[PDB]
RNA sequence: CCGGGCACUCUAACGGGACUGCCCGCGAAAGCGGGAGGAAGGAGGGGACGACGUCUGGUCAGCAUGGCCCUUACGGCCUGGGCGACACACGUGCUACAAUGCCCACUACAAAGCGAUGCCACCCGGCAACGGGGAGCUAAUCGCAAAAAGGUGGGCCCAGUUCGGAUUGGGGUCUGCAACCCGACCCCAUGAAGCCGGAAUCGCUAGUAAUCGCGGAUCAGCCAUGCCGCGGUGAAUACG
RNA sequence: CAAGGAGGUAAAAAUGAAAU
């Protein structure tokens, strides 16, 4: 029906943001944005950005998301529901800066190097 | 037994399982790629060369 | 109920409670219940002696179990005693069967440690 | 029991398949 | 002292390849070794000449072979010989198309791996080995070098003691990555053993 | 664990199958375990080699699967100190 | 309907040549799909990096193999007459089939 | 007498005379060694001045070193006129 | 020789009650990096405050972490091989990681069978100051008590 | 899935992007603290990079090489044995000792890589290992793979007990000329020690420790719980 | 606001290694 930007990324994933301006609260991709991720509490904290503005469900959700696990696909919703409000309203940005909503975070899983077990841990040793 | 050893290893007769790899530029019998045909050693001396195609320092 | 040789396992589950024979573990015991049509999650506590009857009579039948089986199994170890192979002077020395490792481990067949010292 | 080669668990660890862990459907 | 090959240190981004071909598996392990032995089999009858590269280039059946020289002396004329069936003799467990082009390498001074064999010569000689890493080093340095560094190790001078000379003008830096550094090495055969010669030559960049 | 192949050394098997006919004499070596018990010729003797020497191992019915060289251990231990 | 795709260890090399088949494809009378980026197969190995017995600490290795895809539209032997023959790679390999 | 080995090549020279394990110029000279280590029923007779005789100090105490050539030592545990645990090693 | 004072890690709020707390506490809970089952276990036993009591479990668990704060610790400090045990004061952001650390230990010595269950009665009873942890508060408080003598080395 | 489109995502090629440049304060300068500035900052987070030199360090068993020694043999071929032996001692590890746990069923969410002298969809026999077929794939096309921790439901109810899996008996499969010494799995039955570790001792400061599975190299097979990589969920604390 | 001259001084912890 409609279309607002949405680019959304968390450590491996990808999620494109849209929402359609109706008051029917709504969900994408599998199921509702419950059932999908349901038993996983911290998973409804990807619409606190619409709890940071006026959006009690006054838009209609649709997020496509691949890549990574269920955190880090929450984590991304949030960063394409953030780049939505800011998009089509560009005066929601002095809530997007002081909250920090608007961050990819690099923070990404890091690289085995050798030697080492794994990363840093290190292989454990005694002299004698 | 390490020139008579390098011929066995071209040979490949008599059953198949008894065949095996060998590195090519030495005689190692140990750590030898497939892909190459050599051992991890001259592998390493012959990438520094740059006389390995495409082959090159891997750093990310 | 003296099912086979045992009759200790109560109130717990009769493919559980089966389990407590030499000669049934798992995989026996819920064929054994499907065979004789009885309800797995049952109380053991002796239920209808029917049902009790069936199973033990199946059970305790059809295939070798507890001290008969047991006998079998220490004579098919004897089978390795005459003049026996390798395997045999395996179960002679006490050492593991299995050709594994023995310069560590296998404390499960020679026991704990005894320490020599030198 | 990622040892016990009778449970889902332990025939991922193991990587082999069979009977307490069907090729799926 | 472990120090990464200032050639393989490049490769990429400063210094190209020296065998330039593509293919996949089951090809790949066939043609490096013919690659290898057009290497092994050009050095020996050509060391006369001071081969300072040996590239070589392939297009399924068309294999290209550049021999840079100092001095191409050995190459004489068409018909005169030297290169007929020498660059014909490839092709006896080749069959391929035998291209050997030959090019002049201008200063001799300026090519690392011909300034290491030269001092290898000279070891072999019975040289100063000293006086010879100083000269060499300023014979470099005296034909436009930015910078200059020659390593003669083991057993100098015969006498039972595994010595390391050391000499280098100029500038040189290993760590820098838009370097233009050349690097040759050379093996010293001597009645005494065996000693390694290493040459360093660096031009600008940026 | 074979069960469609099952085998025996084919030169084991001529030396023990030409000397089958009507009776023999227990004079008869191998230098492989490889091969299997095989029935007939049960009142035999195989001198296997355990990589020193020819152990005459006796076969009294009894065994089957085993093959021959589990009748004759390489290693020797006997003891450890004790 | 003409599908030719160009595989490389060189990326430079790659990206060049087979960028050269887009202008001599287009200035001949045909549509032409621009160098299509195909993921690459990196083939890496890790060597010890010592020819002694020093496990901890080594080197790796990769070889990268690119691969670059472009699609013309009408097998027209005048666009055809151009990328017949002339040929320029250092070795790229070059596939061309028609389906 | 000479009881036990440790170093495997001393081992074969002194039992089958397999020169092989050791260098080609000291054959004869480990080899008097050997003997006179065989020989001896007590430490005071591996005493000689061309040996350089000595015990050994820290964690190799109860050991004895005696010198073959330049740097190389034949070390062992003189006890109740034997030999024991015959090592070729450096100094 | 920390150059940097090392800043204070600041932590995200939970869901339904905005707390700057109480995910430190479900925090102590996970083990292995599950938050989901973490968190699901003191929300659990949130749920399981209501029917004993009829208190809302934000200042049951806010008192309870008020209750098992250490007001002085002992610290062992200097002269004589660290000889001595200076009884020394705890800091806000001490006192903070002690009172949740405390509890989840003490919850699960409880001889229970549910960890939701041992959560809530623990919180519960050191709510009134009755907790095993209240006992290891009081216990870490009669340490820094005994030892008045040398206190005056503070630092 | 088609028509069509390629703006999103992704793919991979060159670029733009912060240099404490801008504001306050401190200072002689360097610089430090603090603030809107933005994805980011006062080397953004990790790699590749290892000075003169040191250890008579390591490697003549990768290879090269001076010297010494062996040549009907210290060389060569073969079958078999041995490297796998076991009264014991140390190192690095894997699996546990359970209920923030185990079992069964259902149902989701990855990355990085490997394969047409192979990976092997989908059927068929089989409790299963696996066997018969047999499609697609010179592979961002087809296949390896469903990721697993997670979620939902149900069952055990705290007892060495559906914890734990050693050990041993029996029956089988697959590679291989052959698996007794000495192969990996599958199935039945056994089900040990261990109820959390003495003196001591190790790792890790942010995607990090911990926990979870996935890939590759070598490789007929495999003794891999290893090594080299990949991503999933994701702490605590630093006064000093 | 800048120091010289004065005084209480760590602890319990020993050995040395095998040709110049
Ligand atoms: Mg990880
Ligand atoms: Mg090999
Ligand atoms: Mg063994
Ligand atoms: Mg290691
Ligand atoms: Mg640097
Ligand atoms: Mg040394
Ligand atoms: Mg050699
Ligand atoms: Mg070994
Ligand atoms: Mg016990
Ligand atoms: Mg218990
Ligand atoms: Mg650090
Ligand atoms: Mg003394
Ligand atoms: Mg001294
Ligand atoms: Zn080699």
């Amino acid at each position: 029906m409609e279309q607002y930007y949405g680019t959304g990324r968390r450590k491996e994933a990808v999620a494109r943001v849209f929402l359609r301006p109706g008051n029917g609260k709504v969900t994408v991709n599998g199921q509702d944005f419950n059932e999908y991720f349901q038993g996983l509490v911290r998973a409804v904290a990807a619409l606190e950005p619409l709890r940071a503005v006026d959006a009690l469900g006054h838009f209609d959700a649709y997020i496509t998301v691949r890549g990574g696990g269920k955190s880090g696909q929450i984590d991304a919703i949030k960063l394409g529901i953030a780049r939505a409000l800011v998009q089509y309203n560009p005066d929601y940005r002095a809530k997007l800066k002081p909250l920090g909503f608007l961050t990819r975070d690099a923070r990404v899983v890091e690289r085995k190097k050798y030697g080492k077990h794994k990363a840093r841990r290190a292989p454990q040793y005694s002299k004698r | 037994a390490r020139k008579a050893l390098i011929e066995k290893a071209k040979r490949t007769p008599k059953f198949k399982v008894r065949a095996y790899t060998r590195c090519v530029r030495c005689g190692r019998a140990r750590s030898v790629y497939r892909f190459f045909g050599l051992c991890r050693i001259c592998l390493r001396e012959l990438a520094h060369k740059g006389q390995l195609p495409g082959v090159r320092k891997a750093s990310w | 109920a003296r099912i086979a040789g045992v009759e200790i396992p109560r109130n717990k589950r009769v493919d559980v409670a089966l389990t407590y024979i030499y000669g049934i573990g798992k995989a026996r015991a819920k064929e054994a219940l499907e065979k004789t049509g009885i309800n797995p999650a049952t109380r053991v506590k002796d239920l209808t002696e029917a049902e009790v009857v069936r199973l033990r009579e199946y059970v305790e039948n059809t295939w070798k179990l507890e001290g008969e089986l047991r006998a079998e199994v220490a004579a098919n170890i004897k089978r390795l005693m005459d003049i026996g192979c390798y395997r045999g002077l395996r179960h002679r020395r006490g050492l593991p069967v299995r050709g594994q490792r023995t310069r560590t481990n296998a404390r499960t067949r020679k026991g704990p440690r005894k320490t020599v010292a030198g | 029991g990622k040892g016990d080669r009778r449970t889902r668990r332990g025939k991922i660890w193991r990587g082999t398949y069979g009977k307490y862990r069907p090729r799926k459907k | 002292g472990n120090k990464i090959h200032p050639i393989g240190f490049r490769l990429g981004i400063t210094r190209d390849w020296e065998s330039r071909w593509y293919a996949g598996k089951k090809q790949y392990r066939h043609l490096l070794l013919e690659d290898q032995r057009i290497r092994g089999l050009l050095e020996k009858e050509l060391y006369s000449a001071g081969l300072a590269r040996v590239d070589i280039e392939r297009a399924a059946d068309n294999v290209a072979v550049t021999v840079h020289v100092a001095k191409p002396g050995v190459v004489i004329g068409r018909g005169g010989e030297r290169i007929r069936v020498l660059r014909e003799e490839l092709a006896k467990l080749t069959g391929k198309n035998v291209a050997l082009n030959v090019q002049e390498v201008q200063n001799p001074n300026l090519s690392a791996p011909l300034v290491a064999q030269r001092v290898a010569e000279q070891i072999e000689r019975r040289f100063a080995v000293r006086r010879a890493i100083k000269q060499a080093v300023q014979r470099v340095m005296e034909s436009g070098a930015k910078g200059a560094k020659v390593i003669v190790s083991g057993r100098i001078g015969g006498a039972e003691q595994a010595r390391t000379e050391w000499a280098a003008q100029g500038r040189v830096p290993l760590h820098t990555l838009r370097a233009n550094i050349d690097y040759g090495f050379a093996l010293a055969r001597t009645t005494y053993g065996v000693l390694g010669v290493k040459a360093y030559i660096f031009l600008g960049e940026v | 664990s074979l069960k469609k192949g099952v085998f025996v050394d084919d030169h084991l098997l001529e030396k023990v199958l030409e000397l089958n006919a009507k009776g023999e004499k227990r004079l008869i070596k191998t230098w492989s375990r490889r091969s299997t018990i095989v029935p007939e010729m049960v009142g035999h003797t195989i001198a296997v080699y355990n990589g020193k020497q020819h152990v005459p191992v006796y076969i009294t019915e009894n065994m089957v699967g085993h093959k021959l060289g589990e009748f004759a251990p390489t290693r020797t231990y006997r003891g450890h100190g004790k | 309907k003409i599908r030719i795709k160009l595989r490389g260890f060189d990326h430079k090399t790659l990206d060049a040549s087979a960028q050269k088949i887009v202008e001599a494809a287009r200035r001949s009378g045909a549509q032409v799909s621009g160098p299509i980026p195909l993921p690459t197969r990196v083939r890496r190995f890790t060597v010890i990096r010592g020819p002694f017995k020093h496990k901890d600490s080594r080197e790796h290795f990769e070889l990268r193999t690119h691969n670059r895809l472009v699609d013309i539209i009408n097998p027209n032997r005048k666009t055809i007459e151009q990328l017949m023959t002339l040929d320029l790679p250092t070795g790229v390999e070059i596939e061309i089939k028609t389906v | 007498g000479i009881k036990s080995f440790k170093h495997k090549g001393l081992k074969l020279l002194f039992e089958k005379g397999v020169t092989s394990g050791v260098p080609a110029q000291d054959v004869d000279r480990i080899n008097d060694r050997l003997q006179a280590i065989d020989t001896a029923t007590e430490i005071g007779e591996l005493n000689r001045q061309i040996y350089k005789l000595h015990p050994l100090k820290g964690d190799r105490e109860g050991y004895w070193s005696i010198t073959v050539r330049a740097n190389w030592r034949i070390t062992f545990q003189f006890i109740n006129g034997d030999a024991y645990i015959l090592n070729y090693e450096d100094y | 020789a920390r150059r940097r004072r090392a800043e204070v890690r600041q932590l995200q709020p939970d869901l339904v009650y905005g707390d700057v707390l109480v995910t430190a506490f479900i925090n102590k809970i996970m083990r292995d990096g599950k938050k989901n089952l973490a968190a699901r276990i003191f929300y659990d036993a949130c749920k399981i405050i209501q029917e004993k009591t009829g208190q809302e479990p934000l200042k049951v668990f806010k008192q309870a972490v008020e209750n098992v704060k250490p007001r002085m610790e002992v610290r062992s400090r200097r002269v004589g091989g660290a000889n001595y045990q200076v009884p020394m004061e705890v800091s806000p952001r001490r006192q903070q990681s002690l009172a949740l650390r405390w509890l989840v230990q003490a919850a699960n010595q409880r001889p229970e069978r549910r960890a939701a269950v041992r959560i809530a009665h623990e919180l519960m009873d050191a709510a009134e100051g009755k907790g095993g942890a209240v006992k290891k508060k009081e216990d870490v408080e009669r340490m820094a008590e005994a030892n008045r003598a040398y206190a005056h080395y503070r630092w």
